[PDB]
Order: structure tokens, then C-alpha cells, then sequence
């Protein structure tokens, strides 16, 4: 084969620090994965993958380093119609995938630089169509202000006009108020399907960046 | 018409044929079975990949059989969906109704998933997100492979009913040591498992009182492992305890669910960063109709049945069907203990009641005066002889039940323990060795659980402080520094440069996070306290001490407890001047004794 | 030997192929005791048998027709060797 | 006008920490300036260059930021023949600058966020051809280790092997030794030309960037 | 055929046509020219244009003219081209030969670059990276502008035969507002400008002198600008000097050259992070012609017309020229001063002289022994008896020349000045309040001179420290830290937890940044010194006070130098207790007193 | 009224244009007092007076033309006026 799982992955010091926050996309709608990679002695480069929902291990997507050939692409079996890119800009490569975001196609998406053994994560996008928000029995529904990225470690999303929530029932006592970006259909007709597990793969990322606007939310320690 | 022809070329002149009808492939079943196997591959890889996953009898424990006799108005649905075995190598990803609960623990890059489902389960064991370790029990499908390999060298342990099947990439046994081991699970199944009241004795239990004792919480491990293979398979059980639905006596009933729920609860406290949110655990009875044949009649004629049934219904999620009248009985039987063991250490049954107690009042935002009543009593029997007691406690190795080893200091509202207040405690200069060290960590495990309560839900859990709900109107809080809006009384420094801060205020307020000096009262005085209609019932006192940490708050409810409080000969105070004691009357008064 | 797939929406989907042809090694030269080949509107592929006898067995299992699934096992009987021994 | 000169700039916070240390690009060479700004609410991005050869002030090429027409090309007078380019990527825009590098286009290039006033600086990249280095009398020829990006503030060069140095005179008794990537001709034919001033305008940033391997050069305070 | 036709409509019938050549447009001349002008815009864009830059009678200094005479082997040629007015607004982009300077403050946002043409210079003044001021003086070309504009309204300042042309938009007047001020330039403009040896007198080290004292250096500031301005003119009157060859007597021409060069060196340490590599000035004589028509005949005997000359052949970058004797000469002239003047001030003659030599040593690379020996002896000089009366000298008025106010503790190898060194020098407990104020910034500007010695130039800028090159063989490195590799004797602590660490080293390797403790050997003792064939020639001695900093390093050269120093009655050793004195020999020998 | 420009580079320079014309304020109707309009292949152009007047002074200035210009310059004294007064 031409390589294996990463066996001893490593992490850039800006991996944390250039890490755009994590983005709520309306369902439907066509994202894209960019990045930027400066010339490098690595022969591999490749996407790597963390879908939130029902999902363990890793997929990754390998494509040579200068060509921008494909020797390997493991997200088959969750994008079966992922369509990735390739341009060479002489001073940097840049690679890119593309696909439908949808309920099972939401997570983590990290580039890495890679060999046949080793790897570097050197990014980390993460998408998200559905969030969890917990309001008191008698207290009234919150009211978040989402805007568009700003900068910081505050969660953004690119059409914060459309925003809409909807309640999953209770949990200890509260109520289970969850955030998502509608006008797929008309109007507020659209609502989309009740999400069948939390905390999920994601969840702990997700709660370490605040919600602008006033909402409770659990936390990790 | 439009049918598929299979064919095996009887000759060059003509070939027999199957004409398979196309409507059998008409589900879409077909196509996902299809698009998960290339075709393409040749024998070569299908040789390589099987070279990857270590087998049973050449490099974990050898394969051995265990055999016993396996035995002890709706029935529940799996309300929930998973895909199973996703983008996996040897197995077909398939998608059923499930009972799919994760557990994430402090690090990031470690995780336990627990999927079950009608005829076996599944352990998912995740480090470094890697391809995870797979454990399987139950009854498996003829067909699960995705290739035609020799499954005997994966089913690692067999049972009279049901076989356990393990998978680990080779490269993973550097960690997963533990398979390798002849006696992993040896006690978990070699017995009737079918049996949940002695299965939680002997198998679940047992490990939890080992993980306990040495701290290995929060750390993926052998014992981890095994108490998680234990739940699932204590799980499991339970749906097979004759959800025909034969008549069931309801005390017994309560005390299975009240244990289930207890193992639950300890897991999600140990493995989890929060509690899952499926919930909804399938039961013999349904929560609804446990509630309305145990009330249509008034069948219940215990406080200890009660307090499990309430537990019950907390934990199921189903908080609108508490009544308020069931809360207050069970207020007053809190209030009943506290006047019983006061000032002394618990007794067993005393410590095992109260567990439920303590573990119910957090999972609730209904009635906050009742739970307030009871959380001030959970926090108040946080004496230093209970703090005595339970240290010698730990030594014993006779602790079948995890019950036993609860102690209100640990999940009440004080979170300030430090080795210090523990060693200073002994006047022989010595303590049991493993205990000093233990108890910093039992009683520092985080439950988190203070969101339950309006005024105080934005509470930073990290640094130390004491919460005291004295009554529903206020509400103080004891702080080394100023965390919360409200009313705060400085006190003398405990150490220069450190001050002893109480916070008052009032419970119908919003949590709220202001950090800055603002209504800095200074503490009042008293002497010859007036006790006109007991204005002193329902208050905290604290012995501060000027030249070390703050030590053995109590709570008196009534006007004889705070005289037995105040008289000397019980020890309760002793006046002596490096240490001073506060009164916190049930109004905002903070006031020096 | 076999038609390279490069990748798997390629690959028709049972709404596509309309035959499926096996050769047992009475009449094929290949070490895997037989062959097998498939029919689409637009291209023919080349598959081995046992993987595809395997699949056969699963999708049968999983449809539940053991019952009439009798004559066509015994005519895939053949294929389904080359069981995976570990070494 | 569109706008006027910035009046009022900003630095991103990762300013400094995603900035790329300088590059060394043989002359005559396909350069692009890659880029990637997250969906914001700036009506127009463009890109701001400083060249470091006799050049005061800044030149900006104005694109709209959803669209991506062109509102205003200050580049013209010195990159004549330069084509930008945009891709609306639905998570994120992107825009490049693609030119033939040379004597009199290396300089300091800078992705900037901006309305009518204001502006947003959000990364920098430098572009060098020739490095300066000072050698004592008599000792031997000093040799620097170049190589391709790796990570960190190291100097470093796309084509490392193809690294080539001349001397142009002396300075205060050193003998100055200039380091650039050839081969633009055959073997060692090819000799840049003699640079006509130092310190230039980008002599700051780049000395605050350490070279790899033993080699002297004046430095700031 | 092949022409341009100009046309201008006759009439329909025919039209009047004028046949211009192509070949007058065959250069690039005119590409580059049309290339810089829209031919499309209407005059609207052109009023909004003009619009934005400020004008001299409107929102500048009005206009005003000074009339006064102005006047006082191969020529040297501008050997360096630059891009005047790139992508300017209202002037055309063109390609000349000049002389071209860049000065970088030590903010990154702030630069002044000089440049200089056959008949006009210009002086660029950026701030932030915007567009810059522009000051532009000389004879003006015709057609200068882009657009037809009114060019009287530009121009600020006119003299008998040039004129003062400035460019600033509108928003930048909120900063160089110095442009509003009547008497901007007006006392470098208003009077015989050509006069250099008055014009440095009376324009540029008068700015010096106050920027000096205010301690404006390194700030972009009207002082500074009107500094950079004088010296560009100066710089523009040089080239004016009879450049046809006339006859010259060569020491004039060395002190003109040498006040040039001057100041050049002054700007470049006030205003830039290095020096610029354009070097090559234009002068009267060629720097080759001056050193073979002057060592032919041997003509220098005056040993100040030898250092001016050696300083002038120094700078102008052509090391290779200059002679060993030469040099061996200027060293025993400067141990000449170092006896005249030995622990007392520098007398103006002396101070003025040595600047030359103590700016000369740090700009050379051959002939490291002699550069050594005049080292030290300007580091030498440097006794509080000189500090005091440098304290002095700052307050006094009259200060004509930038000269007088050099003193060797600036630029010696002494870089560990502090307050606290200056205060406790006074009994009085009282000093002028500006001078110990500006007394700090002087000696702690950065000349950043110590890489011309090949054991030294590792050593970091930053960290006070002292250096001694007390010979060719050993060079000794004292500091409160190990910062370089070598023999490292510690002391006493100047206070608890701080160091005064010797460190001695062989001034023939090459230093390495090593910050490791190692060859930590102890000080010895020695009490009756033996002093045959003067052993301790050569030699540095450090009165070491325990509780305070270090102090008044002094430097012996022959037998005669130590016998004055160790006489206490000359007050050089006081042997009071807390104080200790060292000595530091020619060879590796540190040792005790 | 003049041929947008939205490249210099497609501009012509002088080794393209082939002709260039004036007409005065006596035939034309514009404020300026005069129109100019230039040629090149399959291209022409219109140009405001005032400002291509200024630049043939410069190049002439440049290349030291004022000797020869006499002629020129004086027939192109109608449109060198407007002289930007800062008003
Ligand atoms: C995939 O790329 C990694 C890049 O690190 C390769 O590992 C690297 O292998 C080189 C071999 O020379 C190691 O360089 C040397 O390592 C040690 C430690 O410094 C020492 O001998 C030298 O100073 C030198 O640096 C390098 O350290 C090592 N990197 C790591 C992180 O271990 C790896 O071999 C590549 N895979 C293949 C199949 O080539
Ligand atoms: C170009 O974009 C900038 C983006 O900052 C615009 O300046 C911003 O203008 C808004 C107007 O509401 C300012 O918001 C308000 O500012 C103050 C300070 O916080 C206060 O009134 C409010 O809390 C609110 O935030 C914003 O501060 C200001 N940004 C900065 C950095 O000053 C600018 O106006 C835009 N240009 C045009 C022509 O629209
Ligand atoms: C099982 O899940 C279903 C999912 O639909 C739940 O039904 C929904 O319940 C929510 C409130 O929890 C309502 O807003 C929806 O309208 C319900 N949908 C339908 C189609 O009825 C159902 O309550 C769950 N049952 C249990 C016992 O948990
Ligand atoms: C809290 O309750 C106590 C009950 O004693 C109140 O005490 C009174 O305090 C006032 C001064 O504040 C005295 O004049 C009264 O004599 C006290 N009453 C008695 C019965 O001793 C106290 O005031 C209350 N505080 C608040 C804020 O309501
Ligand atoms: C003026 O600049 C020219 C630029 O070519 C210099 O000529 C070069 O000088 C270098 C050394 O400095 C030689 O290596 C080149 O071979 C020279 N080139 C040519 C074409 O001769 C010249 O030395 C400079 N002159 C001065 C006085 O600085
Ligand atoms: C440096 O020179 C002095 C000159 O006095 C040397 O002094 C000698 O020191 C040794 C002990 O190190 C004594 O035994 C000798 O008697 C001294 N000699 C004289 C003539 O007094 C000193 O050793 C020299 N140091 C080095 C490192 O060479
Ligand atoms: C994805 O969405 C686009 C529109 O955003 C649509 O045209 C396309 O059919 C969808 N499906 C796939 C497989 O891309
Ligand atoms: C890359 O994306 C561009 C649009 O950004 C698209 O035109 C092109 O086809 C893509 N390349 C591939 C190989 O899919
Ligand atoms: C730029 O260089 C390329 C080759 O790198 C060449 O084809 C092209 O003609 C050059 N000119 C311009 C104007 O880009
Ligand atoms: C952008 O670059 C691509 C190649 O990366 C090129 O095909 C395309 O034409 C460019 N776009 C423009 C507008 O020049």
C-alpha cells in the first residue's frame, strides 16, 4: 500500500493557534475545504477527516506533493461524491475539498503533511449543522447573536440571518434547545431532523469556544 | 422481463441460468452492502489485511469456554439509531435501532463508547483516535464478515448462550496489554451473569471499589476497561429479565432500577466529562406505570421505597411527574437523619440512604426549596469526625458495595479539601499511608453539579469555595476570594495576603460572575444572642481559624440544635482565641458569636 | 485479470448490470479454480469468485433466504472455497 | 473614488504568528501570492504590496468581496502584466497575485481586509532575490545551509540546491558575499546584478529573521 | 513614410498635418513617460487630486525668497542609480543617476531617505508607510509635474539661484505641522549657503548640538528633519566646491572632508540601524589621489593632518590603502594623550582628537594589534574625574561644535552606565537637574562597534557589560553574567544573587555565544608585586566595591603609569574596606591587589 | 465623451497609434474648448485636449525639442490652456 495510518502524528504549534473556530453552515449547502501548505520535503500531502456522528478512527484523502495526483482516497464510504483540487502556486501548494454538508458529513477536517509513516497536522476545521443549547423551565428562550467570523474563538457562521432553533424535549430538568441555520425550505418550514446522540466525537472541541450572547451550555472540567 | 440472469456456462452451445427476480434487490440494503467490499481485490490483500489484526490463540489469551445455568404495561423501544462499525475493514456497516452512549474522559484523545442492541452489544475503545478496539458479546450474525475469514480466531471467550469476539489492530497490543492476560474478565462471566442482583456484587462492584481505592478514575486502564465491559454486559441483562412482562412486586423493581441507575450514575461521574443525554434506559416497568400503580393506591408506605422511586423518575428524565408532597416527606426524613447522627460520623445504612439523597437533589430544577432543604443538610454533616471515620474507612478491605464508601463531604457544597485540613487532623502525626493521599482525590472527583441552582450556576468549579443554601430566601457563599455579585463580608486573613471572604445572596437572583470590591460590610457582633421564636433556627455556623485554612462548618436547623451546637461540653466549640466562630442567620445578618 | 476500479460509483450498482457469468477451472486456467464476469450497458467487468460468492452468502443471510437459496448455494459451492486460514 | 489610502490600519492578532518567513525565488520565476480570509462582513478585500528596490508608500488592488470584480489596480505601474485571481469558496474566499519576480518587484505583499477608511492587516509575505552576507578578509568563504520551508523564522528558498553566491566590493573592511538562487542559465553562467542599495526598505523585517548555518550580517538594535 | 501624422482639421475638405519622424519616438523615453498618466481622466479627477495636497500660501508657511552671494585626478561620478518619484501623483516616474541613502529609526515605522542629483536632491520623509512629505531643492526641470498645474503653489522657499519645492497631503499636516512655522529652515537657508566651513558652523551642528543635549535622537521630530535637511544640503554644496580641479592645499581639503565624514557618521549613529553601504562620496580629491600625492613626498608631517587623513581613507571604504606605520604612528600619539591627560579631563583639543581616532579603530579590519592598543586607550580615559566634568560641560551654552561634546565613555568598550553610577559620583547630593537626565541617554546610545574584533562580535549589544583589550594576546570581558566562552573568573557579589564575573579570553579564536559555567577558577592574592622588566605593563586595574556597581577602571601601559596609579596620594587607590582592587595583567593573570 | 480605458497595457503606445487629430472650439461643442481623437488599428480613441498637450511638452522638454517646436508649440497654444488654478 501506499502508506498506513498515521502511527506517530505530530502537531505544529500554530495548529491551535490558526484553527479558524467552528462554523454552523446551513444544511444543503455546498462547502468547501481550503488550505495552504508553503513548499516542503514531505511527499504526501493529504486531508484528514473526524465525521461527528457515528464515527471512530480516521479517513484521509492522500494526494502527491507536487503533481497533485490521487494514491488514496479513504473517504469513500462517507463521500461517495466529495470532489477534492489541486493548484501549484510555485511558492506554495494548495489542496482543497469540496462536498454537500449534511447531517453525516459534519466534523473535524485537519491537513496534514505526510510520509509514509509519519505526519504533521498543521490546520483544523470543524463544521457543525446542529448545536445544543439548555434553557430553564420557565425562563425565556434565549436569544444568541451570531455573526459572521469576526476573529477570536467565537462560533460564526456565513448566513447568521438565517438562524433558527427548535426543542428536542428535556434533559435533567431542562430544555433542550438546539441552534441551526434554516431556509433550505420557505420560511421557517424547514426543521431539521432530531440529533440522535449527544455528547458526540465533537463535543468536546465545540464547548471549548464561547457562544456569543447570553445561553448555557455544559462544559467541560 | 428486466430481471438479473446468473449464469455458469454449462457449455459453448448453451449455459444454464438463474433468473433471479430484480424486485429481491429492489431495497436499498443491496447497494450499501455492495459499495463497502472492492471486488476487485486479490487474495494478496485479503491476506495483508488479516496480517494486521491480532488473533486470539497466537497473541492474545488463548480461547477458553465457560458454562452455567444462565438465569437469575408497554414494553420499552430503542428511541435511538447508530450505524454500526463504520468505515470498518473485516465487517459490513450496517444501520439499526440501537442504544448508542459515548463517554469522553479528561483527555482529549481518549474515549468509551457503549453500543447495545437486541441480541448483543458492543465496546468501542478509542486512544489517539486510531482504529479503536472492538469487544462484541452476544449473538452474532452468520454473515457479519465482510470477507470470508476464519472468525475462530477472533471469538476470544464463549459462553453457553453467547460468545465474546475481539478485534485490535497488532500494532496496539503496546497498550492493550490486558488481553494478553489469561484471567481479563474471568470474573465477569464465569458465573450466571443472568443473575444482575448477584451479578452487581460480585463482578461490577468489585471493580469499582478497586478503581476507587487507587485513583485509577478518569485514566484508561485495565480496570476501566473491565467496569465498562461489566455495565454493558449488566445492561444487556436487564433487557433480558422477562420484558414478556410477568408480574413483578414493585420493591423489588425499585431497588434493580435504583441499582442500575447507581452504576450508571458512578460511570458517568468517572469516564465522562458530562452525562450522556440518551437516558431512557428499557425497564421491566415503564416509568409512567411504575408511578401510577405505585400512586393509585398509595402503596407505598416507606420512606426508603419512596426516595428510590423519586430517584427513579429524576433519572429517567421525567421530572414533570414529581409531586411536591413526596419531596417534602423525603425533606423531612433528610431532616430526620441530620438530627440522628449529628456531629458523628454515618452509620452504613445512614451513608446509603443519603447517597440517593444527595445524588437526587442535583438532577432536578422542580421544587428548589425542597432541594435547597436537603442540600444544606448534605453539606452540613461534613464533620470532622464524619472526615475521621471515613479515613479509617478506607482501609477496610471488606467494602463489597460501592454505596459504602459515600461520604456527603465529597459531592456536598464543599470543595476546598486540601491535604492540609486532612493531616492536621490527627494529633498522632500519622495516618494510614495509602488513605491521606486517597481521600485528597475522592473528595476532589468532580460531579460539577451546581447548575441546578439559579443563583449559583455561574460559580466557577475550579477554585476552592463552600456553598451553603441556609434557607430558600439566602444563600452564602464562603470564599477565599470575591467570585460572585452580592454582599460580601471579609474576614480576617487566614494567611497575609490571603482573606477569608463570605459572600451573601439572595436566592431568587440571577447567577451572576462580577469579580470587583463593591458592598464590603464588615462582620457584626454578638454576645448575649437572643433567641425570641428561635430568629436563629435554619443557620450555619463556622470556626474560622485566624493562621490556617477554614474548618468544620455546621448547620443547625431547630432551636436544639443549635443549643446542643453551642454547648461546650459537646466539642462543638471550645473558644479558644487563635480560632473565631460566625453565626449565619437565615437573613442576610453575618455576624461574629 | 481483473477490471481496475478506480473508484466505486464506477462500479454499477445492481439498477445497472444485468448478467453476472461464472467459469469454474474446468474450463479456466486461472489458480483461483475458476472466474467470473459481469455484464453493464456500457462495459463488461472482471471479478474474482469468492469475494462475490461471499457477498452472495451475506446479502442471502441478510434477506433471510436460506429456504430457497438451496439449488443456487449448491451451484455457488464451488466459489466459496479459498476460506482465509490465517497464514 | 472607490476609496482613498488607508487611514486607519489594524493588525490581526495572528499577524505576526502566521506570517512566513521571507522566501528566496530565483528571478525570472512564476510567483503567486496565495491567500485564505473566512467569510466576513468587509465589503472589500485586496491586497497591499511594498516593494523593497526605491518605492515609498503602498499600491492596492481593490476586489469585491463576494463577487470578485476589480474596483482599483494600484499595481499597475509596476506590474504590468500581473493577473490576480478570486474563487468564492462558500466557507471562505479566496484571491491570489500571480507576477514574474525580479530586481524590481521583490517586496512585501500583505492580505488586507478593508471598507471605505479602514483596513485590517492579516498576513504578510516576503519575497527576496538577493541576500547580503559579510565575510572577514581572510577568513574562508562562509556556507549557508538553506533549505525548503520546514517551519519556523529560518530564511529558506523553494529550490534550495540551486543557490549561488557573488561578492560586490567591500563595506568597512568586510568583503560582501550576496546569496541567490540560479540556474536561470546554464551552470554557473548566470550572475545577478550588483545591488544598488542597502539598507533598503525591507531591511528591517528580514534581519530579524535568522539564516541556518554560521554567517554574519549586520543587524538591527 | 512609416511617420505619426499630427493633425488639426483644416477643414472637411482637407486638414493641415504636421510629419513627425517615429524614430524621435523610437527610444523607451516616451513609453515610460505615457505609461504614468491616465489620458482618460476629466479635469474633475484632476481638481480632486490637487485637492488633497496641502499648498504653500493656504495651509503652509507663506512664500518668501533670500537673496545673498552664494559662493565661499579624474572626478568622481555617481556610481549608483535609483527610480525618482515612483508612482507619485503629480510628478513623472524617471531613471537617473544618483546618490541615493536611506536612514530606518529604530521604529519600523519610520524612515528618511536622502537623495542627491547633478543639479537638485530631495529628502523623503515617510511616516506609517503612507505617502510620504517630499522637500525638493536645486534647479527645477521644466516639465517636472504630470498634470498642468500651478506650480507656485508648491514651491516654500527661494533662494538666489535654487528654489525649496514641497509635497505633503492634506491628512499628514496633523504631524509634520513644523511646515506651519515661519521659521522653518531659516537658519540654514538665510545666508551664503555655499560657505561649507560657515554652513556647518552655523546650520548643522547647531541642530546637533540641541538634538544632542534634548535627547530628541532616534525621533522623528522638526529638529530632526531640519538636521537631515542641513546635511543634505551641505552634502549638495560639496559638489558645488570647484569640481573644474583648481588647485588645493591638501590639509584644507582633509579638514573638509573630515567635517563631512563627520557628520555623515553622527546622522548615521542619530538616525539609522547601520550605516549605509552607498559610501563613495564625491569629493574634491579622489581618496587615491589625496594618498599617493601625499605619500609620495611624505608631505604629512603633523600628526593631526595623519589621523584626519587616515579617518578619511577609513570611511570611504578603502581599507586596503592604509599603511602599518601609519597606524603604529597614530597609536603612540594616542598613548601620548593617554599620558598628557592621564586621570583627569580631557582638555578640547584632546577631546577633539580623539574623536577621530576613537570613531577610526571600530571601522577597520586590518591591523588588529594597533586598533587594540588604541582601544584600550580610549577606554581608558574614561575616570569619574572625566565623567564629572563632562556633567559640567552639558550644562554650558556655548557649544558651537558637535565635537567638544564627545567623550570616550561613550563609544569605549564601557557599555555599563546606569543613574545610579552618575548620582553617587556627587557629595553634593545635587546635580543640574537636566544633566545626569541626558547624561544617561548620551552614553547609552548604541554605536553597536564591537564586531571589528574577532573574539567580540558575538558578544550581545544588549546586556550592560565592559570590554579590555589590554594587549594582543589576552582580552578580558567583565560582566555581571557569563556571556561568552572563555575563562571565567567570579567575585564577590555586588549584591545577593548578583555577580561581577571577569571573563578572560585569547583574542586569536573566534568567540562562540557560550553561556555554560566552566573553568570557574578562583581569584588569587598578591601583596609585594614584582615588577622586574615591568611584568605588569601593560596592565588594567578595577577598584571593586561589594555593595554597589562597579567602578573607574583604569588602564597602565608603561612602569611609570602603574607607579603613578598605585601612589594613593594621586587618590587613584583609596583601600578603603568595602572596596577591593584587581589587576589584570597581559598574560591570562587576574589577581588580587 | 472619451474611449474608457481599463488597462494601460491596452492603451497604445506609440509603435501602434498612427495618427492623431485636434479639432478646435470653432467645430467643436464641448466645454473644453476642443476635442483631440487618436487611431490605431481597428482602434480609435478620444482624448481630452488639455492634458495630452501637457505631456507633448514634456517629451519635447525631455528631448530637448523647444528649438524645432516653435511651429508645433504655437498650434498647440489653443489647447494648453485651463492651467489647474487650485480652485
Ligand atoms: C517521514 O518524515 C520524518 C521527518 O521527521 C522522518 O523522520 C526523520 O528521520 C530523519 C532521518 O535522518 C531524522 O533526522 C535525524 O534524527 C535524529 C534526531 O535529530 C538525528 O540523527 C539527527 O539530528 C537528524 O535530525 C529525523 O529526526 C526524523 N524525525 C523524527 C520526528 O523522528 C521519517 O523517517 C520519514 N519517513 C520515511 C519512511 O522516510
Ligand atoms: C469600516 O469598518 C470599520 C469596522 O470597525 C468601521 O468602524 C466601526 O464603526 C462602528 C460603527 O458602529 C463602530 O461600532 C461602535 O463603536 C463604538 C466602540 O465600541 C461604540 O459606539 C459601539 O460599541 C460600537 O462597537 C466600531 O467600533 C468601529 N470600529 C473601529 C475599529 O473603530 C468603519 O466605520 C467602516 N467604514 C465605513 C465607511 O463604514
Ligand atoms: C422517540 O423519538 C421521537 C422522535 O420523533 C419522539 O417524538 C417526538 O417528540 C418530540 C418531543 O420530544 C416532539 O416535538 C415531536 O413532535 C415528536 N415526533 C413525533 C413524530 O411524534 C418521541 O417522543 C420519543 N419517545 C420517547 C419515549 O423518548
Ligand atoms: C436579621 O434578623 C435579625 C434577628 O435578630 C435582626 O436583628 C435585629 O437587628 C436590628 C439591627 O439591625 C436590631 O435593632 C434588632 O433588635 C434585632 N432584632 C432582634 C430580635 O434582636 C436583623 O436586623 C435582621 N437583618 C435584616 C437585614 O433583616
Ligand atoms: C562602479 O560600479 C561598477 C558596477 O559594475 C563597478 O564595476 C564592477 O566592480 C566589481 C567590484 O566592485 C567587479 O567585480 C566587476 O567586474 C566590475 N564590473 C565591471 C563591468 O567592470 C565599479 O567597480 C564601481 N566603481 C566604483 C569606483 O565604485
Ligand atoms: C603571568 O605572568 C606572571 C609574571 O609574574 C607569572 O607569574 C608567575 O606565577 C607563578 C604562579 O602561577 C609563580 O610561581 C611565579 O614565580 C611567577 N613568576 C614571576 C616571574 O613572578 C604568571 O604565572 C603568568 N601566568 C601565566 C598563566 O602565564
Ligand atoms: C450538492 O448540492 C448542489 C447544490 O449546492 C447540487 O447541485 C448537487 O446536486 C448536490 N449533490 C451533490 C452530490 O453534489
Ligand atoms: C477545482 O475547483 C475549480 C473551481 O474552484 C473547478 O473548476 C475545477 O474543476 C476543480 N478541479 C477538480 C479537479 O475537480
Ligand atoms: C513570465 O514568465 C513566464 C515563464 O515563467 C513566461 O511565459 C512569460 O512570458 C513571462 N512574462 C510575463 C509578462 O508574465
Ligand atoms: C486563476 O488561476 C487559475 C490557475 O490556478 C487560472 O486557470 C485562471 O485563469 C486564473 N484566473 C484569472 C481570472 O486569471
Amino acid at each position: 500500500f501506499a502508506t498506513a495510518d498515521i502511527a506517530e502524528k505530530m502537531w505544529a504549534e500554530n495548529y491551535e493557534t490558526t484553527s479558524p473556530a467552528p462554523v454552523l453552515v446551513a444544511e444543503g449547502e455546498q462547502v468547501t475545504i481550503p488550505c495552504t501548505v508553503m513548499t516542503h520535503s514531505w511527499p504526501m500531502v493529504s486531508i484528514r477527516a473526524r465525521f461527528c456522528r457515528s464515527h471512530d478512527g480516521s479517513d484521509e484523502l492522500i494526494l502527491d506533493a507536487v503533481k497533485g495526483h490521487r494514491l488514496m482516497n479513504g473517504l469513500q464510504y462517507r463521500l461517495p461524491y466529495a470532489t477534492w483540487n489541486f493548484s501549484q502556486l510555485h511558492l506554495g501548494q494548495i489542496f482543497s475539498l469540496t462536498f454537500n454538508v449534511s447531517t453525516d458529513t459534519a466534523g473535524m477536517y485537519e491537513c496534514v503533511l505526510r510520509n509514509y509513516s509519519h505526519g504533521l497536522i498543521m490546520q483544523r476545521f470543524v463544521i457543525l449543522t446542529q448545536l445544543e443549547t439548555l434553557s430553564r423551565p420557565d425562563e425565556p428562550c434565549c436569544t444568541p447573536a451570531l455573526g459572521r467570523y469576526s476573529l477570536g474563538d467565537q462560533i460564526w457562521s456565513p448566513t447568521p440571518w438565517r438562524l433558527r432553533n427548535h426543542d428536542c424535549g428535556m434533559y435533567r430538568g431542562f430544555q433542550r434547545n438546539y441552534f441551526y441555520i434554516g431556509r433550505a425550505d420557505a420560511e421557517d418550514c424547514w426543521k431539521p431532523a432530531c440529533p440522535d446522540e449527544e455528547p458526540d466525537r465533537c463535543w468536546t472541541v465545540i464547548q471549548r469556544y464561547r457562544l456569543p450572547g447570553d445561553c448555557y451550555r455544559s462544559q467541560p472540567h | 422481463e428486466n430481471a438479473i440472469s446468473f449464469n455458469f456456462f454449462q457449455s459453448y452451445n448453451q449455459y444454464y441460468v438463474f433468473h433471479m427476480p430484480r424486485c429481491l434487490f429492489a431495497g436499498p440494503l443491496a447497494e450499501q452492502f455492495l459499495n463497502q467490499v472492492d471486488l476487485t481485490e486479490t487474495l494478496e490483500r485479503y491476506q495483508q489485511r488479516l496480517n494486521t489484526y491480532a488473533l486470539v490463540s497466537k497473541d492474545l489469551a488463548s480461547y477458553r469456554s465457560f458454562s452455567q445455568q444462565l438465569k437469575a404495561l408497554h414494553r420499552p423501544h430503542f428511541n435511538q439509531t447508530c450505524i454500526l462499525f463504520d468505515g470498518h475493514d473485516l465487517l459490513f456497516s450496517t444501520v439499526t435501532p440501537c442504544l448508542h452512549q459515548g463517554f469522553y474522559l479528561m483527555d482529549e484523545l481518549r474515549y468509551v463508547k457503549i453500543t447495545l442492541t437486541e441480541d448483543f452489544f458492543v465496546v468501542t475503545v478509542s486512544i489517539d483516535d486510531d482504529t479503536p478496539m472492538l469487544l462484541i458479546f452476544g449473538h452474532l450474525p452468520r454473515v457479519l464478515f465482510k470477507a470470508p475469514y476464519q472468525r475462530d480466531n477472533f471469538i476470544l471467550r464463549q459462553t453457553e448462550k453467547h460468545e465474546l469476539l475481539v478485534l485490535v489492530k497488532k500494532t496496539q497490543l503496546n497498550r492493550h496489554s490486558y488481553l494478553k492476560d489469561s484471567d481479563f474478565l474471568d470474573a465477569a462471566l464465569d458465573f450466571n451473569y443472568l443473575d444482575l442482583s448477584a451479578l452487581l456484587r460480585n463482578s461490577f462492584h468489585r471493580y469499582a471499589v478497586d478503581v476507587l481505592k487507587s485513583g485509577r478514575c478518569q485514566m484508561l486502564d485495565r480496570r476501566t476497561v473491565e467496569m465498562a465491559f461489566a455495565y454493558a454486559l449488566a445492561l444487556f441483562a436487564a433487557a433480558r429479565q422477562e420484558e414478556a412482562g410477568t408480574e413483578i412486586s414493585i420493591p423489588r423493581a425499585l431497588d434493580r432500577q435504583a441499582a442500575l441507575l447507581q452504576i450508571q450514575e458512578f460511570m458517568i461521574t468517572c469516564l465522562s466529562q458530562t452525562p450522556p443525554r440518551t437516558t431512557l434506559l428499557l425497564y421491566p416497568t415503564a416509568v409512567d406505570l411504575a408511578k401510577r400503580a405505585l400512586w393509585t393506591p398509595d402503596q407505598i408506605t416507606d420512606i426508603t421505597s419512596l426516595v428510590r422511586l423519586v430517584y427513579i423518575l429524576s433519572k429517567q428524565n421525567q421530572q414533570h411527574l414529581i409531586p411536591q408532597w413526596a419531596l417534602r416527606q423525603i425533606a423531612d426524613f433528610a431532616l430526620q437523619l441530620h438530627k440522628t447522627h449529628l456531629a458523628s460520623f454515618l452509620s452504613a445504612f445512614a451513608r446509603q440512604e443519603l447517597y440517593l439523597m444527595g445524588s437526587l437533589v442535583h438532577s432536578m430544577l422542580v421544587h428548589t426549596t425542597e432541594r435547597r432543604e436537603i442540600f444544606i443538610v448534605e453539606t452540613g454533616l461534613c464533620s470532622l469526625a464524619e472526615l475521621s471515620h471515613f479515613t479509617q474507612l478506607l482501609a477496610h478491605p471488606h467494602h463489597e458495595y460501592l454505596s459504602d464508601l459515600y461520604t456527603p463531604c465529597s459531592s456536598s457544597g464543599r470543595r476546598d479539601h486540601s491535604l492540609e485540613r486532612l493531616t492536621r487532623l490527627f494529633p498522632d502525626a500519622t495516618v494510614p499511608a495509602t488513605v491521606p493521599a486517597a481521600l485528597s482525590i475522592l473528595s476532589t472527583m468532580q460531579p460539577s453539579t451546581l447548575e441546578t441552582f439559579p443563583d449559583l450556576f455561574c460559580l466557577p468549579l475550579g477554585e476552592s469555595f463552600s456553598a451553603l443554601t441556609v434557607s430558600e430566601h439566602v444563600s452564602y457563599v464562603v470564599t477565599n476570594q470575591y467570585l460572585i455579585k452580592g454582599i460580601s463580608y471579609p474576614v480576617s486573613t487566614t494567611v497575609v495576603g490571603q482573606s477569608l471572604i463570605i459572600t451573601q445572596t439572595d436566592s431568587q437572583s440571577k447567577c451572576e460572575l462580577t469579580r470587583n470590591m463593591h458592598t464590603t460590610h464588615s462582620i457584626t457582633a454578638a454576645l448575649n444572642i437572643s433567641l425570641e421564636n428561635c430568629a436563629f433556627c435554619q443557620s450555619a455556623l463556622l470556626e474560622y481559624d485566624d493562621t490556617q485554612g477554614v474548618i468544620n462548618i455546621m448547620y443547625m436547623h431547630d432551636s436544639d440544635d443549635v443549643l446542643f451546637a453551642l454547648d461546650p461540653y459537646n466539642e462543638v466549640v471550645v473558644s479558644s482565641p487563635r480560632t473565631h466562630y460566625l453565626m449565619l442567620l437565615k437573613n442576610g445578618t453575618v455576624l461574629e458569636v | 485479470d481483473y477490471s481496475v476500479r478506480q473508484s466505486s460509483v464506477s462500479f454499477p450498482p445492481w439498477r445497472d448490470i444485468d448478467s453476472v457469468t461464472f467459469v469454474p477451472r474446468n474450463l479456466s486456467n486461472c489458480s483461483a479454480h475458476g472466474l467470473a464476469v459481469i455484464v453493464a450497458g456500457n462495459q463488461t467487468w472482471y471479478v474474482n469468485p469468492f469475494s462475490l460468492a461471499h457477498l452472495l452468502d451475506a446479502i442471502y443471510n441478510v434477506l433471510g433466504i436460506e429456504d430457497l437459496s438451496a439449488n443456487f448455494r449448491r451451484q455457488l459451492a464451488p466459489y466459496r472455497h479459498t476460506l482465509i486460514v490465517p497464514q
